[PDB]
RNA sequence: UUAAUUGCGAUAACGAACGAGACCUUAACCUACUAAAUAGUGGUGCUAGCAUUUGCUGGUUAUCCACUUCUUAGAGGGACUAUCGGUUUCAAGCCGAUGGAAGUUUGAGGCAAUAACAGGUCUGUGAUGCCCUUAGACGUUCUGGGCCGCACGCGCGCUACACUGACGGAGCCAGCGAGUCUAACCUUGGCCGAGAGGUCUUGGUAAUCUUGUGAAACUCCGUCGUGCUGGGGAUAGAGCAUUGUAAUUAUUGCUCUUCAACGAGGAAUUCCUAGUAAGCGCAAGUCAUCAGCUUGCGUUGAUUACGUCCCUGCCCUUUGUACACAC
RNA sequence: AAAAAUGAUUAA
């Protein structure tokens, strides 16, 4: 039972990855405000850092914040078995990557545009703006789409 | 029955599309509550000071009576049990009894 | 508070639209010659014990 | 006198042997440890980094002295659990294989079980011997 | 309800009228004498009919019966 | 040989088997000393015999119960009932009567259910609902 | 050749046998005899073999376009209960005729008071034995060989 | 051959109760009018064998469900007995309906 | 008092208790005393119980389950709102926390204040509807003592449940406010104003 | 009076029949008979491993023996509202208590009358009349597509809106099943893999093996802290596998990522009276693969009411009718 | 003593 005793150099709300990640919440679930980052490859990257899990996203030092952004910038550098990313061996280059916060949506857009150039039929679904997956759609997901 | 024109079947499926979501029901909201999970100094005189005389002790009367969340809570909690100025009843997870010392 | 508390010593019937209220005899605690036919709501047995707000209405819906 | 490993509250003798183990450090952790989320049921890994495998350990090598002989296949239907599966309803699903797996051949590593010419992983009488020296002192505690 | 029927009435009535003698007041030996007085398929039946006929007994015990 | 009775308790579906004979004093249940039965909530129903005989009478005796069967509660109640029968089946057995109607009175006189099963069984689920009395939502129009 | 063998027996109590009947008036159908005729014949014969109850329902088109089914009936005849599957025996065949398919349904009710198996009176069926009435001696008039 | 043991087994498979109960009963008897030690008729659990489907042949109506049921009962005799009477107990006491299956056990 | 020897090791706590039952093995059931009358021989406080968790018969009559104990009475309807259907070791769990919590709060019995409770919360007064008209009209009536009862322990445990529903207050801490506010009567409770309110309301329809 | 055209009885009706009941199955009770290494328990009788003034386990029908309490199935027994207290045209009966395993016909079913519907099925039928078609076939097969298509409306449901919670570790518990030799079914166990899975053997034609289906809800101990939050997991991106010749219009499973409505829901409306409602899972049916479905099974286990004819209907009698295609 | 209108043609 620790009872830490700080002063006002508590720091409050930081920039990491062009995305705003608040204190007063726990080191993981405050990255995954982050885009392309979820609860499990906050978990990841936060025991990576070699950094305690109880530190409140608000007592960590820049040092060990720079580390924990380079984690997420080269999680393959970092003992992670790549089976955990979110883009394995893309078109492009076969390298396998993860897209991170204003990289996500973009490569989106890349891949949409590129399925609609091909006219292929995944694509085409998604231009008309209906249901690629394979649903139903008769009766269930009408007020929007 | 009587079947509708296709006219009216376009205009009832028209107008179901442009329908609104019509929620039925008041839709009430309270106003943003903040507990301060970082235990500053301030904070800590006002727990060792008042949390004596309280008659009932609990992660959650903590929590309403000082803006401190409950994750603070329960560790102060167990801290203060530590130091033995409260002494407990019933011993439990998700559900705390303590009172005064002695 | 006049609250009167009151011994039922008879079920006279089973009364209501949808047979919802009883039809009970009581007399009174503190004088058991002060019999009056109430309507109660809940079930009831014999020699069960009510309390009345007003002590002095009659119950309709008779026979 | 005599005491075994069933007249102490099963969730202490847990925790105080895992932290037994935890001091002999002997138990050669996997190494995919800080990764796994120990059943496909789960959607979070351990929230005790540091000693959730030695806690399924002493748990596991519970369970062998508490049954005959005691299979992967058993553990994983044990240690499984319901799944969410979103606007589906839950099911049972069996736990990580391959934890499960290495818990057993660890087992053997600090030598408290062995091949069970019958069937599948059974105590020893060294392992016995600690279990009840364990035992003893979370009795006495 | 415990209404009975007729075959059960009108068996208990001829069993009446055919051995009140032999026939006792309790109902275990009104059932063990059933079996050999009758022929009823049923141990439920029988004992259904030995009940009434029993009953009928201790009616008929103070004061007579119509019928 | 050794004077000993042997009886079992029933609930739904849960059965308890309670070997019951001279010794000690020793009681265990599934191997385990009853003061260890879970939940701890409900650890006071197999605690009521101990408590409403009085265990000063069970010096002499020892009692090993094996219980399977149904859930957990199914199991805590066929324990009891078990423990209570076999008690006063011993008595009956063994031991002068006097005390063993003593015995029955003040069980009657906290549960039935020490004694006589709960005769309450579980009704055959009908075809047109989940249930055996509730049925699939109806539909007009 | 030599090891599997096939016997026919005859069938006694003939008039008993549902089958029998209901093939036997499928011929006097496809012969043209008359339906009623034909109903009344077999239940007469079945009558007098000895069971208990008979039943002939002739469903079809019989007179004009337009459905009925006619119905033949004699003796006991109970429909409920295990006794059915104990004393009940039916048999159902279709008939060939140029407006269409007639369907011949018959049920037999067997004399349970005959034949050495199974139950040989009817559940409830309550019999008496007679009280064999003697004259009470008034002296008691012990005796010696 | 020369009067020695087998250790034979018996099973006896039917629906029909009371032909299966006549045939296993033949057997014991003859157990003890040749003095025979056995192990007496040990009975299976009454397999039931159930299918439930919809009574309708089309699919209108109320959805009324039907359940129809095989029972298989069960007896397995364990037989100490002499080679020249393990064929008089086996070809003769067979009932329609009922089959005797035999097996020398060596377990 | 006089522990004696086992051979199985039995706790001191629990060996305290042999003398004569105890509710959680902290309360006796003696001296509670339902004051209020006209609910006595309704509201169970004779018969001892070691714990809330009994699975007795008591729906199979009328009158049956005025027998059962009043602090089982009270476990068996905060077995809601549907999603806790089932679960009675988490209800006992609770009953028992909330009686902690009474007895913590107050230096009082937590059955006595549990039936102080009930007896002041159970309404002596409603309505019922009649009139098929359009303008239908509500007629007050008297209320039965097991009315009375089990409509207190509905409006207490519904009251608790409420407010217990998206708040950082446990179940316990508020079902225990609950009844150590209508065990006085302070107005400040659901129970309470419910009852008021509704009594109000056959006055205004006497 | 009964659930009953069930009876008591009255009687221009008498004696009868079907249905109801009776009957059969099934859950309960049997220290009573028969027994059982395919169900068990006990003797530790044989060796022992551990702790130590004695308990827990390993090998036990050739490493033995005894007994059916738990288990199963054969024949039975048991309840008949028994006894008692009340009440009655004192009759049929009904209400309490006492025993008993069981006292709403003990619970639940199976079967279930006469008469009818223009009810549904010609797409279950080598059940079928008539009409039509019959070689460029409305026959039968092969390839591909469709049956799933979406501005919309409706009916069954699943998941939720959270702290009586979510997540993590641990404790640790059912019953009903089913399963290969005319060939790959149910799969122990070992090894590899985060997982899904892959590979090598084993057992099971089955109370023997999967399997003690070690299911989930549940309980304890910790993280969260009233924030659409770490509640919810829709939509969508990328990869890894299994079934199948064939997976795109995504079979499904797995990993990471995205993380939408949803704050308890207007009018309205459904089901239910005790092991019931509800919560929770499991098995089976369809199945090469595919459950959010059904048929069962057990697990945890309420509240409220033992009533009335208010609504919606049903039965009997009397009555009115201009209805009989029958308000 | 609240309100309650209607129901196409032919087909034993
Ligand atoms: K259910
Ligand atoms: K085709
Ligand atoms: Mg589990
Ligand atoms: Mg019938
Ligand atoms: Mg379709
Ligand atoms: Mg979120
Ligand atoms: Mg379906
Ligand atoms: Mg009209
Ligand atoms: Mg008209």
């Amino acid at each position: 039972s620790l009872v830490v005793q700080e002063q006002g150099s508590f720091q409050h709300i930081l920039r990491l990855l062009n995305t705003n990640v608040d204190g007063n919440i726990k080191i993981v679930y405050a990255l995954t405000t982050i885009k392309g980052v979820g609860r499990r490859y906050s978990n990841l990257v936060c025991k990576k850092a070699d950094v305690d899990l109880h530190k409140r996203a608000g007592e960590l030092t820049q040092e060990e914040l720079e580390r924990i952004v380079q984690i997420m910038q080269n999680p393959t550098h970092y003992k992670i078995p790549a089976w955990f990313l979110n883009r394995q061996n893309d078109i492009t280059d076969g390298k396998d990557y993860h897209t991170l916060a204003n990289n996500v949506e973009s490569k989106l857009r890349d891949d949409l545009e590129r399925l609609k150039k091909i006219r292929a039929h995944r694509g085409i679904r998604h231009f008309w703006g209906l249901r690629v997956r394979g649903q139903h759609t008769k009766t269930t997901g009408r007020r929007r789409a | 029955k009587q079947q509708l024109s296709k006219a009216a079947k376009a205009a009832a499926a028209l107008a179901g599309g442009k329908k609104s979501k019509k929620k039925w029901s008041k839709k009430s909201m309270k106003d943003r509550a903040q507990h301060a999970v970082i235990l500053d100094q301030e904070k800590y005189d006002r727990i060792l000071k008042e949390v004596p005389t309280y008659r009932y002790v609990s992660v959650s009367v903590l929590v309403d009576r000082l803006k401190i969340g409950g994750s603070l809570a329960r560790i102060a909690l167990r801290h203060l049990e530590k130091e033995g100025i409260i002494k407990p009843i019933s011993k439990h997870s998700k559900q705390a009894i303590y009172t005064r010392a002695t | 508070t006049p609250v009167t508390l009151a011994k039922v010593i008879k079920v006279l019937g089973r009364t209501g639209s949808r047979g919802g209220v009883t039809q009970v005899r009581v007399e009174f605690l503190e004088d058991t010659s002060r019999t009056i036919v109430r309507n109660v709501k809940g079930p009831v047995r014999e020699n069960d014990i009510l309390v009345l707000m007003e002590s002095e209405r009659e119950a309709r819906r008779l026979r | 006198p005599g005491v075994s490993v069933r007249d102490v509250a099963a969730q202490d003798f847990i925790n105080a042997y895992a932290s037994f183990l935890q001091r002999q450090g002997k138990l050669e952790v996997p190494g995919y440890v800080d990764i796994v989320k120990t059943s496909s049921g789960n959607e979070m890994p351990p929230q005790d980094a540091e000693g959730w495998f030695y806690k399924r350990a002493a748990s596991v090598a519970r369970h062998i002295y508490m049954r005959k002989q005691v299979g992967v296949g058993k553990l994983n239907k044990l240690y499984g659990g319901a799944k969410s599966r979103g606007v589906r309803p839950y099911k049972h699903i069996d736990a990580s294989g391959s934890i499960n797996r290495k818990v057993l051949q660890a087992l053997e590593k600090i030598g408290i079980v062995e091949i069970s010419p019958k069937g599948g992983r059974r105590i020893s009488e060294n392992g016995q011997r600690d279990l009840d020296r364990i035992a003893a002192q979370t009795l006495e505690e | 309800g415990r209404v009975r029927t007729k075959t059960v009435k009108r068996a208990s009535k001829a069993l009446i009228e055919r051995y009140y003698p032999k026939l006792t007041l309790d109902f275990q030996t009104n059932k063990r004498l059933c079996d050999e007085i009758a022929t009823i398929q049923s141990k439920r039946l029988r004992n259904k009919i030995a009940g009434y006929t029993t009953h009928l007994m201790k009616r008929i015990q103070k004061g007579p019966v119509r019928g | 040989a050794v004077p000993s009775v042997q009886t079992f308790g029933k609930k739904k579906s849960a059965t308890a088997v309670a070997h019951v004979k001279a010794g000690k004093g020793l009681i265990k249940v599934n191997g385990s000393p009853i003061t260890l039965v879970e939940p701890e909530i409900l650890r006071f129903k197999v605690y009521e015999p101990l408590l409403l005989v009085g265990l000063d009478k069970f010096s002499n005796i020892d009692i090993r119960v094996r219980v399977t069967g149904g859930g957990h509660v199914s199991q805590v109640y066929a324990i009891r009932q078990a423990i209570a029968k076999g008690l006063v089946a011993y008595h009956q057995k063994y031991v002068d009567e006097q005390s063993k109607n003593e015995l029955k009175k003040a069980f009657t006189s906290y549960d039935r259910t020490l004694l006589i099963a709960d005769s309450r069984r579980p009704e055959p689920k009908k075809f047109g609902g989940k249930g055996a009395r509730s049925r699939f939502q109806k539909s007009y129009r | 050749p030599g090891t599997i063998v096939l016997y026919a027996e005859r069938v006694q109590d003939r008039g008993l046998s549902a089958v029998a009947q209901a093939e036997s008036m499928k011929f006097k159908l496809l012969n043209g005899l008359a339906i009623r005729r034909a109903a009344y014949g077999v239940v007469r014969y079945v009558m007098e073999s000895g069971a208990k109850g008979c039943e002939v329902v002739v469903s079809g088109k019989l007179r004009a376009a337009r459905a009925k089914a006619m119905k033949f009936a004699d003796g006991f005849l109970i429909h409920s209960g295990q006794p059915v599957n104990d004393f009940i025996d039916t048999a159902t065949r279709h008939v060939l005729m140029r407006q269409g398919v007639l369907g011949i349904k018959v049920k037999i009710m067997r004399d349970p008071a005959k034949s050495r198996t199974g139950p040989k009176a009817l559940p409830d069926a309550v019999t008496i034995i007679e009280p064999k009435e003697e004259e009470p001696i008034l002296a008691p008039s012990v005796k010696d060989y | 051959q020369q009067q020695q043991i087998i250790k034979i087994r018996i099973t006896l498979t039917s629906t029909k109760v009371k032909q299966l109960e006549n045939v296993s009963s033949n057997i014991v008897k003859n157990a003890e009018q040749h003095n025979l030690v056995k192990k007496g008729p040990v009975r299976l659990p009454t397999k039931v064998l159930k299918i439930s489907t919809r009574k309708t042949p089309n699919g209108e109506g109320s959805k009324t469900w039907e359940t129809y049921e095989m029972r298989i009962h069960k007896r397995y005799i364990d037989l100490e007995a002499p080679v020249q009477i393990v064929k008089r107990i086996t070809q003769i006491t067979i009932e329609p309906g009922v089959d005797v299956e035999v097996v020398v056990a060596s377990n | 008092f006089t522990p004696v020897v086992l051979a199985t090791p039995i706790p001191e706590e629990v060996q305290q208790a042999q003398t004569e039952i105890k509710l959680f093995n902290k309360w006796s059931f003696e001296e509670v005393e339902v004051k209020d009358a006209s609910l006595v021989d309704y509201v169970q406080v004779r018969q001892p119980i070691f714990v809330a968790h009994t699975a007795g018969r008591y729906a199979n009559k009328r009158f049956r389950k005025a027998q059962c104990p009043i602090i089982e009475r009270l476990t068996n309807s905060l077995m809601m709102n549907g999603r806790n259907n089932g679960k009675k070791l988490k209800a006992v769990r609770i009953i028992k926390h909330t009686l902690d919590i009474i007895n913590v709060l107050t230096d009082q019995n937590p059955i006595q204040v549990v039936v102080d409770a009930i007896t002041n919360t159970g309404p002596r007064e409603d309505t019922t509807r009649v009139g098929g008209g359009g303008a239908a009209r509500r007629q007050a009536v008297d209320v039965s003592p097991l009315r009375r009862v089990n409509q207190a322990i509905a409006l207490l445990t519904i009251g608790a449940r409420e407010a217990a529903f998206r708040n950082i207050k446990t179940i316990a801490e508020t079902l225990a406010e609950e009844l150590i506010n209508a065990a006085k009567g302070s107005s400040t409770s659901y129970a309470i104003k419910k009852k008021d309110e509704l009594e109000r309301v056959a006055k205004s329809n006497r």
